[PDB]
């Protein structure tokens, strides 16, 4: 964006500190977190 | 596999722009304008 | 009460409701403002009869906002003096002018509207918002 060769980002950007100091963004179109991800799970003991 | 956990630091997501260009204004109306017609909820249903 | 009449010292329009804001009487003390808050002005014009001078009533208040707008005046080092609402719950277009809040602001004399207010396509071409900091949003309310 910033050199020469674009001029709109549409893609999953994201709001923070130094990105909003050096451009100008837009009201935001999804409330979106940062969350953690982790495995399933499977049956269990008690075996004979 | 499957994402548990609660949310931290929640920023959103947004339509970048360059610094000062004309279409700013009238992109971030249109987005507030289309966040109110069911039309994000509509293309979250639709894809997501 | 003229709040000693002597660039950054500019009124702030709020309004209490909700863990959000809340207004309290004044700690009676020896007549004096508790401590964690900041002294409001509230705005009385009760009197139906004569045009009395407004009611200059001080009390407290505390909450979510203006903790917030305490942390940003510290942020950016400018003077406040907070002030209440006097008609109105927040400021809708009735037959073509704002009554309420927004009003206030967009005919000066307030310079922010800091409170419980909702960004929508209604009031950006009067004013201009900063970035939301709670996520709002219509939902539901059924018993379990």
């Amino acid at each position: 964006l910033l050199s020469g060769q674009a001029d709109m980002i549409v893609a999953p950007l994201t709001i923070n500190n130094e990105r909003a100091q050096y451009i100008e963004f837009s009201k935001p179109f999804k409330y979106q977190g940062l969350t953690i991800l982790v495995k399933k799970e499977i049956p269990r003991s008690t075996l004979d | 596999l499957v994402t548990t956990g609660e949310l931290f630091f929640r920023s959103g997501f947004g339509i970048g722009m360059r610094k000062d260009s004309p279409w700013k204004q009238n992109v971030s109306l249109s987005i507030l304008k289309s966040h109110e017609n069911g039309f994000m909820e509509d293309l979250d249903k639709t894809w997501v | 009460y003229y709040v000693w009449p002597r660039d950054d010292h500019l009124s702030i329009v709020t309004l209490e409701e909700a863990p959000f804001v809340i207004v309290e009487s004044v700690d009676p003390l020896s007549g004096t403002c508790m401590r964690n808050t900041v002294p409001c002005e509230k705005r009385i014009v009760t009197e139906n009869k004569t045009d009395e001078e407004p009611g200059y009533i001080k009390k407290c208040c505390k909450g979510f906002c203006i903790d917030i707008l305490k942390k940003i005046s510290k942020s950016v080092k400018f003077t406040y003096d907070l002030y209440l609402v006097t008609n109105g719950k927040h400021g809708k277009k009735i037959n073509g002018t704002w009554n309420g809040m927004i009003g206030e602001v967009v005919m000066k004399r307030a310079y922010m509207a800091v409170g419980s207010l909702t960004i929508n396509e209604e009031r950006s071409e009067v004013v201009d918002f900063s970035v939301p900091f709670i996520e709002t949003g219509i939902s539901v309310m059924v018993s379990r």
